[PDB]
Order: C-alpha cells, then structure tokens, then sequence
C-alpha cells in the first residue's frame, strides 16, 4: 500500500547537520584518549566482550575495544589501526591530531567556506609539514648502541615498563639485531614471525630475557629421552612418523592365513625402514609438526635421539631459522646440509608445573623467543604491547636513520615554519592554512595538561622561545611542566614516525571533510 | 591427561587474534518477517545459527561474545 | 554524559575517582573476606557448588575461585593470586591482604588530593628497600631434615588441624627427601596421589613404591606376588585392525576357521615373546611377573597370560611409565622386538587391594625407589580434597625450601623488619613519595595485624608490643598466635619461603602500582 | 529513607542467586538445627520397636524400611551439614554395615550439646578439643567393656545366635527363623581359609508364599528357562563357555566369496557339518550340561538338542563367573571340548517352577561349596527387599564377627557405661574442656533414651535405673522391651550383643562428622542452577 | 522479652522428653509464686 521510492529503513541526513556530526564524533573519539598521551598517562581497564579484561594505555588498545555505531568514529579507530600496522608507535597522537584539524576545518565551516578550499589548503600544508620535518631531522650512527637505547627508552618512557627502561631497552636491541636478516641480495627483519614473545606468568620482571634461540612449550614423548643435550644436531620434519592411508581406495582382499601377519610385518618395516632413513644422519633432536608413532619412538631411542611431536608450523620455522636447521617432509630425501648444526644446548626444564623446551645457546641466530615472566596475564600482555612498541621503533630506525626532536618540539617548530611560511600566501586559503598549522600546537598543549602544569603560560612561553633562530628543539618536558632543550632531556623520535602521524592525521581531516550526505538502513543486497 | 583439555588455554590464546579491521557484532533481527525473509536467500551451503535470547538472564553475555 | 557514553549509548563508564572508589572497593571487599584465612587459628569456610558439592578450604586461592565474585578487580586480583599459587604455590591469602592493605593506605593520602603516581613512586622505593632488607635478613641454612619438617609444619598447621598436619610433615618430608637427587631440580610429576576413601583421614601415609588405581583384569591371575619382575610396556596387546581396509575373503566353513585362528598370530607372538621371556628369567615358581601396559589387552591375551601365571594390568596412565621406571628400575618398552632381562623392574611386593568396585594394586619394596606416592585416606570426598590441597602447598613449600639456599622467620616477624627498616629509610626519599613509602610500611604491616586478629588479641596493642620489642631487642620476633607475647620465629621453628616473600613483595607492588593509575573502566563492546 | 541498601564490599560483589551465611548465628546454630532435624527424622525407626517408613522418591518407586542408610539414600537432602552427616553415616554402612542409625543420633545428640556449650559461652575451638579428648576416653574405654567373644564360627546354633541381635532390630516379629537362614548360609561359604565374601551370598526373591516358605540353596538359582528340550540332569557335568554358542567368524569383515556352482553347492551342508563335528565332539567328553554367555545359533541348538544336552543362557558376566565359581568350571572364550581341569560338576541341575516363575537351579547336595542362595519368598515385593535388607545386615555383621570376635551388651548398656565412666574422668579434669567432656558423655544417653521412646516407656525412669545398676557395678545391664513398664535386665543373659567394630567405628565416625560440621565457620552457597542428579 | 524467650528455650528440653505442658506450667507457676515471694523479701525501702 506505500509506494515509496527507497526502502522504509533507508534514512537519509544531508546538510551542515552531517559535517557538524562527523565532527564532533571525531573530536568525541579524540577525547577518549587525550588522557593518555604523555609519560605521565593514565591506565584504562577495557571489559572484553568475551570476558576478558584489558589494562592499558596504549592508544590502539583502548580504540580497538570500543564499538561505535557512528562511521565517522568507525573511520578514526581505522585511521588509529592504520598508523598502529605501519609504524607501531603514534598511535594516541595521530588521533588527537586529527581531532584537532577537524575542529579547526569546523571553524571554517561555521563561515561560508567550501570544504575543497578548506582540503587544498591542508594539503599544501602537509607539503610543507612533510618538507619542514626533514629539514629538522638530524643522522643517526647505527653502530652506536648507546644511541639505539637512547632512542629506544624515549620511546618506552611512556609506557608501564618505563621502570624497567635499561631492561626492556637490551632486549628489544638485542631481539632486532639478531632476527636482522639478508639473503639473496634483499635485506629483511620480520618481527611479525621470528622474534616471538612468550609470556609465563610468575616470577618477576626482572627475570625476563631474550633467549639465544627459541623456547617451546613441548616435552619429550618418551620418559626414558634425553631431557638435557650438549650439542645436539636437530633434524626438523612436517611429515608424521607414523603409517597412513593412501589418497586413493585401496581395499584389500586377504584369501590366505599368513597375509594379515604379512601386512601388519610390513606395516611394522615401513616405520622401520622410515626411522632408519632418519637415524643415517646421525641427529640428536628430531622435532615433527605432526604426531610420531610409539613404534618410531621406540626405534629413534634405540639410536639415542630425542624425539618431540606436534610442534606448531611457526615454532618450527622459528627454530628452522635459530639453529640453522631446514625443515624436510620425506626422510629419504634427508641430506647433511639439512642437519640443524650450530645450537649450543637443548634443555626441557620444568617451570611451574609444565614442560617447557629450550634451545637456547645457538651461535649465530636468526631468530628468538623473548621469555617475559611477571605478576599475572594481564601485566605480561601490557609488558608484551611495550615490548612490540620498542622493537617496532628500533626497527624504524634502522631501516630510517634519522630523528626529529620529542616531547612536541617537532610539533612548535613546524608550526612556526607554517606561519612564517603563511605571509606571503595573500590570497583566501591563508586562513585554513594558518589554522592547520597552528593545529600542531595540540600536542604541547596535551603533554602540559597531563603534566597538570599550567597550559596557557607555558605554551606562550614554548612559542616565544621557538621564534627565535635555533631553538627548534625546545620541548615540554612531560614530567615537570617546565621548558627545556631536547638536546638536553634526549627525547628523540624517528623521523618516519612523525611523518606517518602528520600523513595520516591530515588525510584523516580530509577524507572526514569531503563528506555532507549519509544514507543509511538498506540491506547489503549480495 | 589428554581429556583435562591442555590445549584448550592455547586454543584460546590464538583465538584472541580475531582480525586486523575490529571483530564486527552479531547479527540482529528485528521482525518476524525480517527473519523469513533473511532465511528464505542464500544457498544450502550456508549454515545459519540462530540465537533466541531476553536481557539480564544468565547465560546470554557469554555465549554471544562466544 | 561521558564520551564513551556520547558514542555507545548502553556502555558502562567509570571515570576520574569512580574508578579508583570501585577498584579499592572490591580489594577491601577481598580483603575484608580473606582476612579470616591466614594463620594456623583462621577459621574454615564450606563452599557449595551449583550441584550441590562440598568443598570445605581454607586455601587464598580455592576461596576465590570457588566464591560467586564477578567484579573486573577481583578478576585481575584472582589472576595475580593464581600465578602466585601456580608457581611458589603457597601465600595466596597474603597476597590478597597485601593487595587490599596497599590501596587502602594509598586511598588513605589520595582523598587529601594527591595524585596517585607519587604514591606509586613511594611505592616503588619501598619496594626496592625491602628487597634488599629481605637478601639481609633471610637466613641461609643447611636444609637437614629438622628443617624441612619445621616448613611443613609452618604450611600444614595452617592447612589443617595438628595430628593431620604433624603426619603429612613425616608424609610429605619423607617423601621429597625420597625422590631428591643431589644437585638436580626436584620432579613433582614423580609423587602420585592416590586418593582412598575407606579410613581415617589420619591413616594417610608415605608408600616407598607406586599405588595404581586399577587392578587385573582377569579373575585367575593372582592376588598377591611376593617377589616379582615387572614388565613396564607400551605395546597395544588387544586385537588391531589393518589400516588400509583388509577384509576376509572365503569359500568355506573351514577357511573361514583357519582365517579366524590365522588373524591373532601377529598378537600371539609378542605374546609368546613375553611368556618366553618369564619362562627364562623365572623357571621356578618363587619369582612372580608382572605386565603393566599403557595400551588395552584383550581378552584372549590375558587369558593365555594368566594360564602361565603371569599378573597384567592394562590401560595404565601415560606418567605412570616414567613413575613405574624411576621406582622398580627397569626400561619402558615401545615394542617386543629385542627385550631381555635387562629391562625388566623389580619390585619386592605386588598385592592387589579391593575397596567396593575399585581395584588397586600396590607396587612396594622397592630398592631404591625415586618415585613414590602418597596415599590420601578419609571418610569424606571433601576431606580427601582438603588433604589433596593440603599436601600440594607442602609439597611446594619443601621443594622451595630445598631450591632456595636460605629461610625466612615466619609469624609477621619479617614484616615488622621491613616495615620498620623502611620507617629509617624514609627520610632518604625526596619528595614526597616519602609518604607512598609510608603507606608501603603499613601495609606490610597487615601481617601481624591479621594474626593477632585471627588468634583473638588486640591488634593494636599486640602490634605495638611486637614493634617495643623489635626495636628495643634488634631480633626478628613475630606474633605468638598462643599468648599473644612476642616471639622469636627463629628459634621456635615458624619458617616461611624466601621465594614466597619474593613473590609477594614484587608482586603485590606491581598489581598495586598498576591499579592506581586506572583513570578509567569502560565497556563499549556492544551494538 | 525507604531501602536499605547492600553494604559496599562483599555484599555488593556477591553473585545474584548465590548466598553468604557468616558469623555463629548464621551458620553454625543453622548447621546444628538443620542436623537436628536430620536425626529428628530418622530418629524413629531406631531399635526393635522401629517403624518403617514409606519412602517415595523422585520416581515414583516405593521404599518401606526402618534401614537408617536406606531412608537417608532414597531422601532428598540438600543441606550441606546434612549432607556431611548423611554421607558419614554411608561411609559407617561401607566400612561395617550396621549402625548407621547410632551414627545419625549420636552426631545430632553431640551437635545439639555442642549448641547449647556454645550458647553459655564456651568457644568453638575448646568444644572440638573436649569432643576429641572424650572420643579417645571413650576409644580406650571401649575394649574394657566387652563381655564376650565368637569362639567359634562353624557351629550354626552358636552363629545362629550371635546373629538374632543384628537382624532383630529389622523384622522384630520372627527374627529366629532368619537368624536361621542367614547362620546356615553363611556356615556354607566361609571355608577353612579364613577369607569370607559377601558377594559369595546371593538372594533370590520369589514372589507368591510368604515369608516363611524361605530357604536355603546350597548352589545358584537362575530366573530363566532353557533353550533346548532337555530341562533335568541329575549327575551334572556343566563347561560353560564365555563365547557364544556359535560358530566363531572374523573380527574384520566376512565374506563368503563364491566363484563356482560347487562352492555354492556345498557351502551351506560344510557349515553345518563343522557345527555338528564341534558340538560333538564337545558332548564327547561327558558334558551334558553348557552354559553360553552370547546367543545361541539354530544350527547349535538343533545338535545340542539331538545330542541330548541342555542349554543355558546367561546374560551377565558376573552371573556366569558366579556360576563358575559355583560349579567348578573355567569360562572358555573358545568352542572346543573342555579338559578335565575346567569340567565344571554339579550334583543336580533341573528347570523348576516357583510360584508362577520358571527357574533353573543349579543344586549341590553336599554341604559345601563357593557360593549359596537364600530363596525368598513373600507376598509382597517390598516385604522381600526389606527382608533382603536384613540378610544384608546379617551377612556384614559375620563378616564383622569374622574380622574381629569381640561383642559389647547392647540395649543401651554399652552407652550407659561409656557415659558413666567418661563422666567420671570428665569430673577429675580440670578447665573448660570438662563442659565438652561431660556433654560428650550426656550424648550417649540418647541411644537407649530412643530404644525407649520407641519401645513406648518413659525414657527418664529407664535412664535413672540404668545409672542405679551401673553404680551398682553391673555394666551388662540394658532396658527390657519385653516389658511395658520401665525395666532393666541383664543382656549377657538374654543374649543382646552387638559387634566391638561396630561400635568403635559408629563412635568415630560420628565424632569426626561432629567435629568437622562445628569447624564450619563460613557458608558461601552459590546459585542452585541445574545438576538433576 | 529476654526471659520469655529463654524460660521457652529451657522448656522446648522438656517437651522434647515426653513430658506433658501441663507439668511445665505448674511447675513454672510455682516458680514465679516463689520468685515474687524472694523478690519480695530482698527488697529495700527508700524515703521518697
Ligand atoms: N620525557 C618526556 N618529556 C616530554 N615529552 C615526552 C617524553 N617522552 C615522550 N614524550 C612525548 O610523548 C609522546 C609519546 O606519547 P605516547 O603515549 O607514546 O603516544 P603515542 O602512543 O601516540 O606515541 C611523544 O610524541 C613524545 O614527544
Ligand atoms: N605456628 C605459627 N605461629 C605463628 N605464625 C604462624 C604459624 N604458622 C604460620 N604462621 C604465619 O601465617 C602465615 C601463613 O598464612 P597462610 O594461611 O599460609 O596464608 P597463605 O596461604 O596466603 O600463605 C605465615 O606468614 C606465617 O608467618
Ligand atoms: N531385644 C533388645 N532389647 C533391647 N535393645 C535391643 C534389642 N535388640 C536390639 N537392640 C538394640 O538396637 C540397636 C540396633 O538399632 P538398629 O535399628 O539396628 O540401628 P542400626 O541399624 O543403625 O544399628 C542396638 O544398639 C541394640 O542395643
Ligand atoms: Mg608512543
Ligand atoms: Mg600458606
Ligand atoms: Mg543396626
């Protein structure tokens, strides 16, 4: 009985009403996590929908576990995942940078402004700010470990391991240089698959390390193996050692007595003949990603070989990659250049009440397990999300040598450069330009706040310094709310951090400017 | 001790790592109609759970976060 | 209201103080429950379960799992007093004290408008100061037997009443200094416990063998082998099919017979392999044989087994081939193909026991048995499970005893220490963290506060006499839970884990220093 | 001002449905009332003059007993202390098998004495010590009071005797004839060898002729028919074979493959002539009686029948290794002739009728055998399954005789003399623990204050003179039930003993229920949900 | 309200012994014609 052009639940809001929406839900989700920017933030208890509880400070964190039904916060916590995969760290500063440059286009947006001017001029900005950042950043010499520890504390001061900085600092250094990798002329890392963190909770913090190999929670599949190994030669398999059926229909038709003896014998000879092709090389430690049958466990220990089943294919790439061992299917095919030489000790030791696997003395390792022991899970996840925001800065920076100044130095000094820059624009897009720059100036304002010093007067006092000649490393120092050269403090960020923030936080502002009509409720229609 | 589930905590703990882009909501139906007409689409190859719940009852929370 | 509120309409936010006045409601709310639980003199709580069963404890960590909590920090709390359990395995209750203690005294300088991470910051020096006090004070002994047996006192008293605590000292001592192997890590996994409900539970005791909950399988086979061979197996000696789909073919009766006698022979001949091999180790009838085998045994196998007088078990557990290896002092075998007396246990016992319609079977006399069991004996389920929880805190509190080098004196007297120590260490803070190190000291002065409490004294005049004495004396005194007087742990013998005091200390800092800075609790993971 | 609001802390993190009892008036007045009642309950049935109880549970089957174990296990009780006191007074019926009863009054009377010690303001902690120190008063006690022993077990007037006291409490009317029954059944089993087993005693409940039309069977009655045409042998010669009586086929798969006329021809015709050669040759060896555990094939049947042998199917395998423990055989797993060794003989097997139900009785004419079965009769289902009740009560409390010889008077004596003389020591004691002491004693006095409750007298006057004769210096002295009047009699005299383990287990077991229920300090109940069993 | 409470407390004991009510409350009758009669004689006058 209705005609109807759409459908009943198809809504349509279009007008200033949108923009004014969009904005203000991107400066609501900005105020989410204002309050945790700074070394002096503030931790958050998250109630996972799945009955998990989440303790954290870390921007990423928080935003991940908050469900919004308005899109434009939809589109600020994917600007806040999108800066987390790429970088790893400025994460809680590129949303509050992209709050602010929203507010400031709505203040343009209140006149009779059209958003494309208000668009061109961000992006001229972000030409400049991009241009202004590299003319500030200064070299870094890599072989210097002070200085990578240096950069890696700045970068964890933040953060609940703070206190354990010089700690958190030697592993995150030590994980990366050893999982460092180049092969073929291409020159890797990888963080994401080798360097694992596994976290057991008891002990203490201080107890933690990153082991010379990689540590897995198996144990010996017979009691009577050896649990402690010198020097031991690992052979690593994804194919079981057991006896399985062919692909295709193979039934069997027994008309004699002795044919099922016969085919159980040969059964028992295959397993055999398939631990034989294994024991010619001589191995000490045979780990398989699937199960070994008790008759090839019995047939490994009659030539004194540690067996372990079931490892995970990661794990066993990871220890692949440690003891320079290549993983095999088919035994028959083992050969000596796939025999894992070069691990200094096996050990299974018993933590608590489970058996845990170390080879741990490997000499030359491409890849590390980082043992983290502490109060309970949800301390060790927050020590694991630091750690990954360390080795994720250390990374950046070897792949980036250099640095710009921290604690929102960077941040005044290319608000400045803007402004200067802004005198001879003469034309209308000055304003939205003027206003972006100074946007900057959020940073600052949001590190003295959460000092708790007073705003107003030290960040006129912080601009009037950064209009002078050589002051555009000049900071707020984030735990005493007083002014102070960063070249003194040593609060120092990669260069590729920053650019990423200021790159994402401006496309943010625009993508969210470019909006005035939302139509929502229709189906998907697959 | 194969049945005391040892590996349901580390079954668990790669089922924390839902996705990258959030973990999405469960599905809603708002009317009768709405449910014929969700259920009447698609092929035989999808397999459909539906969940029949009221608020503030046991069970409800942790079963749909399951 | 709040932003997550303006943005999830149906979302559950706590912010600014709200957040603290929750968390430090629900640690007093532990606390507050808990209190009850330390000390030899804590009173028992019983706890019923949705079906109806009974658990009577007094473990820090059975109450909270087994108390109708589901507030978020009571949930991380939990988590931090299982790992506690998980890896010391003792002083959970104090862990929860402790806890509750330390954000009572930092709400305490908070509500004057102090901000909480000055608090954390005296927290942390406290910490660090206590720590060292602790390397200072502990006392490095020679652990002989007196001294373990004065630990399993300290644990068990405090678990269970004196008789039953005063036998599982002999119990759980006899049986660590057992299995021990000098400059080696202790193996738990080497004492089973077995659990009996057919006596006293003052009966329980220490079996220098193994104890296996199933008996044998065949009514023929005898009841009780005085000396006996044992036959540690892992061979499946039932009826196996091919794996790749045999199937029988045949065109008469007597085909199909032969097939059917032809189809065991592959079993038949690891049988006829084991009967051979006790034929020679044993052609006289004095030595018995006995089987144990992890995988089943049909019918047919053990009567052609029992016609040969040879007792089998089937279906042992997976930890009872290393247990079964390590106590008789054979080879666990994988398969029958070269097998000789070399590999065979021995056991100076064998009898099997009937209690209604479960069979065990005692495995005794051994050697020099590295692996024994413990048999837990009681009248009730909830008895042997107080017991069971009973012997595993003092299990973990020897084996800590014997990993670490030192002892640290019980009864709060430790506690006093640091707290005073920190008291003199206090001016040397700067700032004003010297008042987040003050509340530190009194929290850790719970302690003696709770055992005097428990044991029915005045808590502030027994702990000020305690301080009288300490300062005045130098030694290390604690509360004397009997006259209330203060008393040398020491010398009394109330000796408590270095490890355990390690473990607290550092973990109670952390949850603490961790909860104060918690400005927010949200919960948007809806619509 | 209109709502009181749930105090901060613990109350408000409490679940929705769960429950929190602390403190003394909360939780242990609640226990000791809630036991009380548990013991008020039961408390009827106790003694010779005990009533039964029709009990109905949760699926509409019907129970009339005065067995206390009996009553708690068809009860659905769902308070914890009660069920720590049920469960105790389980754990009594395991360990002896009488005297669950004595248990159940004992731990009420010692939980309401402990209640009323703490009301006047003794302390928790000195009332378990006192409970603890006059349980092992008592313990020590208790040897000296007994009066005498089995001295033997063989003879079947003097077993006959010891056992009327045990089967007397149940079935007060005609306890002689069972006491009877159950003395020639279990002179029957218990050998030279001085192992004897419950299990070897088997009931058998025949409907249709009373009670008084029961006997013993010096053998195995199976409730069945045979299969064949043969229903009598009268000199016995049964091989019982485990595997069906049917030709054995593969354990994979089967399959006649046929590829030629003649195969097919001839297949059927040697299937059947390997049948015929294998129970011939089995009928070879004398056997005239077979016993199968698995079906019976028509093809076996028809041979067994032609070769004049009779067939019994037995479903269970505890039934068949009964019966081979009765007869004398070994349960083959095979069809092929038994040996002289597993040739299991028996005197005479025959398929009878009793009442309306067809039996097989496998019958020994010696006195002498591994297993005997006592043939109930009645004219009721539930009067048999009391019946069987008090056989069951009969048989542990031989098996008790058997582990230990020493009988105590009953009839309240025993009780009366460990309370007089705990009183005594009680008195010498100094400190708080006297209270505990003396109120441990007063709750012995609730076993003959129920014995005369229920035999209809004043309890009081019973107890007054039960103190006179024990000051007198008779400690063999109990309550008469014979008697409407308050009286006293001396129980060596008349014969009303009950077992030293009984008592001693009772006695300990009730004190560790006590003593473990007033440890309780705490109850934190959570929500009731589900669990239907 | 205390005394009531416990004079019934103190006579549940007896009901509970086969004991009719009639005994307890002439019992109980007795007894407070003698308390009013020794409440009586340990008075003291006083000069208003
Ligand atoms: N000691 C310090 N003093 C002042 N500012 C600091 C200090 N350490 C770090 N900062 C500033 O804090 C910021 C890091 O805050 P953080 O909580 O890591 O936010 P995000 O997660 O978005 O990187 C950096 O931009 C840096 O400039
Ligand atoms: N006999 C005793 N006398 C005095 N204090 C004791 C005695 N036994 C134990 N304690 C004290 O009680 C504490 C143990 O309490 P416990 O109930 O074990 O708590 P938790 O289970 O958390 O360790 C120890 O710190 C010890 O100092
Ligand atoms: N003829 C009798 N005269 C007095 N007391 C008797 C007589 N026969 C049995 N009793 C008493 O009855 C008690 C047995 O009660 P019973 O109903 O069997 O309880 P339970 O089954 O728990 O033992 C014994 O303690 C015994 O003293
Ligand atoms: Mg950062
Ligand atoms: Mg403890
Ligand atoms: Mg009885």
């Amino acid at each position: 009985r209705p005609v109807l052009v759409l459908s009943q639940n198809t809504k349509r809001e279009s007008g200033r009403k949108v923009q004014s929406g969009n904005i203000n839900a991107a400066k609501t989700i900005a105020d989410i996590i204002r309050t945790c920017l700074g070394p002096k933030s503030m931790m958050k208890m998250l109630l996972d929908p799945m009955g998990g509880i989440v303790m954290t400070n870390d921007g990423n964190a928080i935003l991940r576990e908050i469900q919004v039904q308005h899109p434009a916060a939809k589109s600020m916590i994917e600007i806040s995942r999108t800066q987390d995969e790429e970088v790893g760290d400025g994460t809680t500063s590129v949303i509050i940078l992209a709050g602010e440059m929203l507010s400031v286009a709505e203040h343009f947006l209140e006149q009779q402004m059209h958003p494309t001017v208000v668009i061109s001029a961000y992006r001229k900005a972000l030409d400049d700010m991009i241009s202004t950042l590299k003319k500030i950043s200064i070299p870094v010499d890599i072989s210097d470990s002070d200085m990578m520890l240096n950069i890696i504390n700045s970068s964890i001061t933040t953060k609940a391991i703070s206190r354990w900085s010089s700690l958190a600092c030697n592993i995150a250094l030590d994980a990366v240089k050893m999982v460092q990798f180049e092969e073929n002329g291409r020159k890797e890392i990888d963080i994401k698959k080798y360097a694992r963190v596994e976290k057991i909770p008891g002990g203490i913090i201080e107890d933690s390390c990153v082991l010379r190999g990689v540590m897995i929670n198996k144990d010996v599949t017979h009691p009577r193996m050896r649990r402690y190994i010198k020097n031991p030669r690992i052979v690593l398999l994804d194919s079981s050692l057991e006896y399985k059926k062919g692909e295709s229909q193979t039934d069997i038709e027994i008309t004699r007595e002795e044919d099922f003896t016969r085919i159980l014998q040969m059964e028992e000879e295959y397993i055999q003949q398939l631990c034989e092709d294994i024991i010619q090389l001589k191995p000490d430690v045979v780990i398989t990603e699937k199960g070994i049958s008790d008759l090839a466990q019995h047939y490994l220990m009659r030539a004194n070989i540690t067996a372990i089943r079931r490892v995970r294919k990661t794990d066993n790439n990871r220890i692949a990659r440690a003891c320079g061992a290549r993983i095999v299917s088919r035994p028959e095919e083992l050969r000596e250049d796939d025999v894992g030489t070069g691990a200094g000790l096996l050990e299974i030791k018993k933590i608590g009440d489970e058996y845990f696997t170390f080879i741990t003395d490997c000499k030359d390792p491409k890849a590390c397990t980082i043992l983290l022991r502490g109060a309970s899970k949800e301390i060790l996840s927050e020590v694991e999300r630091n750690l990954q925001d360390a080795m994720q800065v250390c990374r950046n920076v070897l792949l980036d040598p250099q640095l710009v100044p921290g604690g929102g130095a960077s941040e005044m000094a290319v608000a400045h450069a803007l402004t200067e820059k802004s005198k001879a624009m003469t034309g209308v897009e000055q304003w939205p330009y003027r206003a972006v720059a100074q946007a900057l100036e959020v940073i600052p304002r949001t590190l003295i706040q959460n000092c708790g010093a007073s705003t107003i007067r030290l960040l006129t006092s912080l601009r009037a310094k950064h209009t002078q000649e050589n002051c555009e490393t000049w900071g707020v120092n984030g735990e005493t709310g007083t002014l102070v050269d960063m070249k003194e403090l040593g609060i120092w960020e990669p260069l590729a951090v920053k650019l990423q923030t200021y790159k994402t936080a401006v496309e943010t502002a625009v993508l969210l400017l470019r909006i005035d009509d939302i139509v929502s409720g229709h189906k998907k229609k697959g | 001790f194969l049945q005391q589930y040892r590996k349901q905590r580390m079954e668990e703990m790669r089922q924390q790592l839902h996705k990258g882009p959030q973990f999405k909501q469960v599905f809603e139906i708002s009317s009768g109609e709405g449910f014929l007409d969700m259920i009447d689409k698609e092929q035989k190859s999808i397999v459909i759970m539906v969940h029949i719940y009221e608020d503030g009852i046991p069970g409800t929370e942790a079963m749909n976060g399951c | 209201m709040a932003a997550v509120k303006t943005l999830n309409p149906k979302a559950e936010v706590a912010r600014a103080q709200a957040a603290l006045a929750v968390n430090i409601s629900a640690a007093r709310g532990l606390q507050d429950v808990l209190r009850t639980n330390l000390g030899p003199k804590g009173t028992m709580k019983m706890l019923v379960s949705g079906a109806g069963d009974i658990k009577l404890t007094k473990d820090g960590n059975v109450l909270l799992h087994e108390m109708q909590i589901q507030h978020p920090t009571a949930s991380l709390i939990a988590k931090v007093a299982t790992a506690q359990d998980d890896i010391t395995g003792d002083g959970t209750t104090s862990n929860v004290l402790i806890i509750g203690e330390l954000l009572k005294q930092a709400d305490l300088y908070i509500s004057e408008g102090l901000h909480p991470r000055i608090i954390t910051e005296g927290f942390e020096a406290a910490k660090e100061k206590a720590l060292q006090f602790l390397e200072e004070v502990k006392v490095s002994r020679e652990m002989d037997r007196e001294t373990l047996i004065d630990v399993a006192r300290t644990s068990l008293r405090t678990k269970v009443h004196a008789e039953l605590a005063d036998v599982l000292t002999e119990a759980v001592v006899d049986s660590i200094l057992a299995i021990k192997k000098q400059d080696e890590p202790i193996d738990l996994f080497m004492i089973e416990i077995m659990e009996m409900k057919h006596k006293s539970e003052t009966d329980t005791s220490l079996i220098r063998g193994l104890v296996l909950d199933h008996g044998a399988r065949h009514p023929d086979m005898k009841k009780r082998v005085e000396d006996a061979y044992i036959l540690t197996c892992n061979v499946s000696l039932e009826y196996e099919k091919t794996e790749v789909n045999s199937g029988f073919f045949y065109k008469s009766a007597e085909e199909r017979e032969k097939l059917v006698k032809a189809e065991r022979k592959f079993i038949e001949d690891r049988v006829k392999k084991i009967i051979e091999l006790k034929r020679k180790v044993c052609g006289d009838s004095d030595k018995g044989f006995v089987v144990i085998n992890q995988k089943g045994i049909d019918p047919f196998s053990l009567d052609a087994l029992s016609k040969e007088g040879i007792v089998a078990l089937r279906r042992a557990k997976r930890r009872n081939m290393e247990r079964l290896t390590l106590a008789c002092g054979g080879v666990a075998l994988n398969s029958f193909d070269d097998l000789s007396p070399d590999c065979l246990g021995h056991a100076g016992l064998v009898y099997e026991y009937t209690l209604g319609e479960e069979k065990f079977t005692f495995i005794e006399k051994c050697n020099n048995p590295r692996s024994v069991t413990l048999l837990i004996k009681g009248p009730n389920k909830h008895t042997l499970t107080q017991i069971k929880d009973a012997v595993r805190d003092g299990l973990r509190a020897v084996k800590n005893a014997i990993d670490d080098g030192c002892v640290v004196p019980g009864a709060g007297a430790v506690e006093v220490a640091m707290a005073e120590a920190l008291i003199k260490h206090k001016p040397s803070v700067k700032g004003r963290a010297q008042l987040g190190v003050q509340a530190f000291a009194d929290a850790l002065l719970i302690i003696p506060k709770v055992l005097a409490q428990n044991s029915g004294f005045d808590l502030q005049e027994t702990l000020v006499k305690i301080q009288a004495e300490h300062s005045e004396s130098g030694q290390l005194v604690g509360v004397d839970l009997n006259t209330g007087e203060p008393m040398v742990a020491a010398e009394v013998g109330v000796w408590d884990n270095y490890c355990v005091k390690k473990q607290l200390l550092h973990s109670c800092t952390v949850i603490a220093t961790n909860i104060l800075l918690v400005d927010e609790i949200m919960r948007a993971g809806m619509s | 001002a209109l709502h009181v609001p749930k105090a901060p802390g613990f109350a408000q993190m409490l679940k929705e449905g769960a429950k929190h009892f602390s403190g003394l008036e909360e939780a242990v007045y609640r226990n000791i009332q809630a036991c009380k009642e548990l013991a008020q309950t039961t408390r009827t049935a106790y003694g010779p003059n005990g009533m039964n109880k029709m009990v109905i549970n949760h699926l509409e089957k019907l129970f009339v007993t005065n067995d206390a174990a009996t009553i708690l296990r068809e009860l659905e009780v769902q308070h914890p202390a009660a069920k720590m006191i049920v469960m105790a007074s389980h754990m009594q019926e395991q360990e002896v098998g009488d005297g669950t009863n004595f248990v159940l009054v004992f731990a009420g009377a010692l939980l309401e004495l402990a209640e009323e010690l703490l009301r006047i303001g003794l302390s928790v902690s000195e009332v378990i010590e006192g409970y603890e120190i006059a349980c092992r008063k008592a313990h020590e006690i208790l040897p000296n009071l007994v009066c005498c022993s089995a001295k033997n077990l063989r003879d079947i007037d003097e077993v006959s005797s010891l056992l009327r006291t045990s089967i007397m409490s149940k079935q007060y009317g005609n306890e002689v004839f069972l006491a009877k029954l159950i003395a020639q059944a279990c002179v029957s089993i218990f050998p030279d060898s001085g192992h004897f087993n419950v299990d070897n005693i088997r009931v058998c409940k025949i409907l249709g002729s009373g009670i008084s039309s029961s006997s013993v069977l010096h053998g195995m009655v199976f409730k069945k028919e045979t299969e064949g045409d043969v229903t009598s042998v009268k000199d016995a010669k049964i091989a019982v074979y485990s595997c069906p009586f049917d030709g054995m086929i593969t354990e994979t798969k089967g399959t006649v493959l046929i590829k030629t006329a003649e195969e097919l021809m001839n297949f059927s015709k040697g299937e059947e002539n390997l049948m015929d050669a294998q129970v011939k040759a089995i009928a070879d060896t004398g056997a005239n009686v077979v016993v199968t555990g698995g079906k019976v094939a028509d093809m076996a049947l028809h041979y067994a029948n032609k070769y004049n042998i009779m067939l019994v199917r037995l479903n269970s395998k505890w039934d068949l290794r009964r019966l081979c423990k009765t007869v004398g055989a070994t349960a083959l797993p095979r069809l092929t002739p038994p040996v002289l060794e597993e040739m299991g003989h028996c005197d005479s097997v025959y398929l009878s009728e009793v009442g309306d139900t067809q039996v097989v009785v496998f019958k020994h004419e010696k006195e002498d055998g591994a297993i005997s079965t006592i043939v109930l009769r009645g004219s009721t289902d539930n009067l048999m399954d009391d019946i069987e009740r008090a056989v069951d009560d009969g048989v542990n409390t031989f098996k008790v005789l058997t582990r230990d010889k020493r009988l105590v008077p009953g009839g309240g004596a025993t009780e009366i003399e460990l309370a007089k003389q705990i009183t005594s020591y009680g008195e010498t004691c100094p400190g708080l623990e006297q209270y505990a002491i003396k109120k441990f004693a007063e709750a012995f006095e609730a076993i003959p204050r129920a014995l005369a409750e229920n035999s209809g007298v004043k309890a009081n006057e019973v107890i007054s003179k039960l103190y006179a004769v024990h000051q007198e210096g008779n400690k063999n002295v109990g309550l008469d039930i014979e008697a409407e009047v308050p009286a006293v009699k001396d129980m060596l005299e008349a014969g009303i003993l009950d077992t030293y383990l009984g008592k001693y287990w009772a006695i300990k077991l009730a004190t560790n229920a006590a003593v473990t229920v007033l440890r309780v300090d705490q109850i934190i109940m959570a929500k009731p949900a589900g669990g239907p069993k």
